[PDB]
């Protein structure tokens, strides 16, 4: 029997492979696997047997050529830094993930007692007749817990695990060749991105130095010099990345910045004495409308009742509780103060100590209160927030329909250019759990609405019916070209000021419109169809080629509902199949702005729009414009 | 075919009732980018239009208002602020589409926890009236039924 196995595949008489076959349906390891497999397994399954324990079978970091099923015995799996992690015991199989994402071996695999038997397949031959039928679970261990869970979704990939082994996992995997650069970092990218999730710097960059300092516990002299001058040059690669990512943010988080200015020494250091890193060294030298920091002081207005008020000098990314107690320095007094936001229509929101970084998520005429919660209700608003009562056409209209439109691109461009991706992931899952400011997305986001506002209130005050048909024409035409621009957001925001109850009544104005302009309105709204998850919209923004902002609610609906949709968390694990789905969406964002894009009386007034944000104003002057 | 809304303020249960109605947390990983992210057939086909993570952005609601044939009020019970924050929606809906008549649906979310409840059902009975909880899955379904019904 023993013999049977032991004879090379290609020697095993028919009377043999009928035997094996027999032998192959007691074990309960290939017992998921068919009629079919089975056999072609009994011409293929190599026993392999070892007396001494401690014997090892492969090493971490080498190439996976095998997988295994334990028939006696038992083994220990060891990993650098580590020791044991786990056993496996008989019926046990082990060596799949390195074969099948052909990556190099995770961990050791070493007899943990005298005397084991193993049934092995090699490379070639898994994945003929394994490859695609042989889909188990990955699930690495550690004292009795799942780590890491991988499936076929053809490879493995990472649906769950601890922060630390998706960590060690990603950096194993970093292939180093000049020819990967592109692979490597989109692999890499999911993890990068989205650790502030699951990985703040804060634990982030002391593993990150423990993995650059870990050396191999096996191997000849010149095995593990190697072993670790790569384990080396893919923790500095993973830095790269991770330094890229962050860009300027870097400045505001000191934890970070103290750990890449140290790690530069480190490398400079190592550099020098190993006589490596050549490539590598001189890129992390380089490392060591303008986007708004968190760190930036800003001075802002936070009224009383009486309508008089303070001017703090704050960082932006204050918290409520800062600005309260800034508000508290200057009135000079400790008599529980509350803070709330006001519209121009009176609707008012008590703030959180929690809440940081809130001037920017003011409405567009929003202002500021500290009050005692006894005059909560009492609180009217500000005449300031109110709007103009004059129009601006007399200036606009002698504006060119082109030029408007190319200015409002060209800023919204800038807005636009300012968001950082991470910004989307913060404003996501809360600013509060980051500290963190989200102040260039809340003012691009901010701009949809100035726009569509700016529309309803210049036509709302144009009281003249001929002039007025002249601005719906002219709106129109100014949503056409930003549709050209590939400009969708300000497209749609122009569409939907026209679709505004204040201007959607004004029937005598619609009536005398041009039946050409009708027809072009008329295929503007049908591209706001939501019907079917936004059908309308979303194959018009597929078909557009890179340099284009996108319809931004749209995008901010998709975020909230993948973040609602699924838990962070499954089984005390980091859900990596939501960090994917968070992480592609921010890429569709870097896909848009992958390109660049290609009159100073028309900049100044696309720049300082002074817009009526009150519905139940403008409803009022609809009104006694046709009643 | 039918067009159903959802609405009311921030951090009340929009998405997480919405969720659970087409598809189910957890169960099975949610993909809110795909055509049939917020169809389900139930008999006849439903289309879920929901403001969640939108509320800033007043001409969505009204897009959703306009396309829209059932609607619900959902509030907190924990929340004394997303109740009185209905009475607005209610009435900007008949405005968009322009009529007296609509169908619609109060829903009280959030009952399963009673031991952070500031809101009765004393209020909301008041105000078709339902004490829903989207994470216990407590009345998910029948609130999207009464309105298919109307
Ligand atoms: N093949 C092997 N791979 C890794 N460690 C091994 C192997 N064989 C023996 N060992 C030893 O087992 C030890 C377990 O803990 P360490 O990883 O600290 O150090 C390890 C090595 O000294
Ligand atoms: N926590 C773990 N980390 C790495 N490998 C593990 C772990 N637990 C079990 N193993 C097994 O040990 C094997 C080492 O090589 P592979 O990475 O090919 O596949 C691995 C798994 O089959």
């Amino acid at each position: 029997m023993r013999m049977i196995l032991r004879k090379p595949p290609g020697q095993r008489t028919v009377d043999d492979l009928e035997i094996i076959y027999d032998e192959l349906l007691h074990i309960k390891a290939l017992s998921h696997l068919s009629t079919t497999v089975k056999r072609e397994l009994a011409g293929v399954l190599i026993f392999e047997s070892h007396a001494k324990g401690g014997t090892v079978l492969f090493n971490q970091g080498e190439e996976g050529t095998s997988w295994y099923i334990i028939l006696k015995g038992s083994v220990n799996v060891v990993i650098y830094g580590k020791g044991v992690v786990c056993t496996l015991h008989e019926g046990d199989d082990f060596g799949k993930l390195a074969l099948v994402n052909d990556a190099p071996r995770a961990a050791s695999i070493v007899l943990r007692e005298d005397n084991c038997h193993f049934l092995r397949v090699d490379k070639e031959d898994f994945n003929r007749i394994l490859r695609d039928v042989e889909a188990n679970t990955v699930r690495l261990k550690e004292h009795d817990q799942d780590v890491l869970v991988l499936e076929k979704v053809q490879k493995y990939t990472v649906m769950s695990g601890t922060p630390e082994k998706i960590l060690e996992h990603f950096l194993e995997t970093i292939r180093l060749e000049p020819s990967l650069n592109e692979a490597t970092d989109s692999v890499l990218n999911d993890f990068v991105m989205m650790h502030c999730v699951f990985m703040p710097n804060t634990q982030l960059c002391p593993a990150l130095v423990a993995h650059y300092h870990a050396q191999p516990s096996q191997g000849t002299e010149q095995e593990r010099m190697d072993y670790a001058l790569n384990n080396k040059r893919r923790v500095i690669r993973l830095v790269l990345q991770w330094a890229a990512m962050y860009g300027d943010l870097l400045q505001e988080d000191d934890v970070a910045m103290a750990f890449l200015e140290e790690f530069y020494v480190s490398v400079s250091d190592d550099a020098r004495m190993m006589a490596a890193f050549k490539e590598q060294l001189p890129e992390l030298e380089k490392i060591v409308r303008q986007p708004i920091r968190g760190s930036d002081e800003v001075l802002f207005k936070v009224y009383c009742i009486d309508h008089t008020y303070t001017t703090i000098r704050v960082p932006v990314a204050a918290s409520v509780k800062e600005v309260i107690s800034a508000v508290a320095d200057k009135l000079g007094s400790g008599e529980g103060l509350i803070i709330v936001k006001m519209n121009s229509g009176g609707e008012k929101v008590v703030l959180k100590s929690n809440d940081v970084s809130v001037f920017t998520t003011l409405t567009i005429n929003g202002r500021l209160f500290a009050c005692p919660r006894e005059q909560f209700d009492s609180l009217t608003p500000l005449p300031e927030q109110e709007g103009p009562t004059t129009g601006t056409v007399g200036t606009f209209e002698l504006m060119s329909s082109k030029d408007l439109a190319y200015q409002m691109t060209t800023y919204d461009w800038e807005l636009f250019n300012c968001v950082h991706e991470l910004e989307l992931i913060y404003h996501t899952f809360g600013r509060h759990n980051f500290k963190k400011t989200t102040a260039n997305l809340d003012l691009f986001l901010r701009r949809f609405n100035e726009i569509q506002f700016w529309v309803v209130t210049e036509v709302c005050l144009c009281s003249q019916l001929s002039k007025r048909v002249q601005l719906l024409k002219k709106f129109i035409k100014i949503a056409a070209h930003c549709k050209e621009y590939k400009n969708l957001n300000s497209f749609f925001a122009i569409v939907m000021g026209l679709s505004n109850v204040a201007v959607s009544r004004l029937a005598l104005t619609w009536e005398k419109l041009p039946s050409k302009f009708k027809k072009f309105y008329a295929e503007f709204e049908s591209l706001m169809d939501p019907s079917r998850n936004h059908r309308a919209y979303r194959l018009t923004a597929a078909k557009l080629e890179p340099p284009l902002i996108p319809f931004m609610p749209l995008l901010i609906k998709d975020m909230t509902f993948t973040h609602e949709g699924n838990k962070t968390f499954i089984d005390n694990l980091v859900n990596f199949e939501k960090m994917r789905m968070i992480a592609n969406t921010a890429r569709t964002v870097r896909y848009y702005r992958s390109q660049p894009f290609n009159h100073q009386d028309v900049r100044s007034y696309v720049r300082q729009l002074n817009v009526i944000d009150n519905q139940r104003t403008l409803s009022q002057m609809s009104h006694r414009l046709e009643p | 075919e039918y067009k159903l809304v959802v609405l009311g303020s921030g951090g009340v249960g929009k998405s997480a009732l919405t969720v659970q109605f087409v598809q189910g947390i957890f169960v099975e990983k949610y993909d809110p980018t795909i055509e049939d992210s917020y169809r389900k057939q139930v008999q006849c086909m439903l289309e879920i239009l929901d403001t969640a993570g939108t509320e800033q952005f007043t001409a969505m609601r009204d897009l959703y208002m306009k396309n829209g044939q059932g609607f619900a009020l959902v509030y907190s019970i924990t929340a004394q602020s997303t109740f009185n924050d209905l009475q607005d929606l209610r009435e900007q809906i008949l405005r968009v589409k322009d009529t007296d008549d609509v169908p619609m649906i109060l829903v009280g979310n959030k009952c399963d926890l009673e031991d952070e409840r500031v809101v009765g059902k004393e209020q909301g009975q008041n105000l078709a009236f339902l004490e829903s909880s989207a994470k216990s899955k407590i009345n998910v379904n029948e609130i999207f039924y009464d309105l298919v019904r109307q």
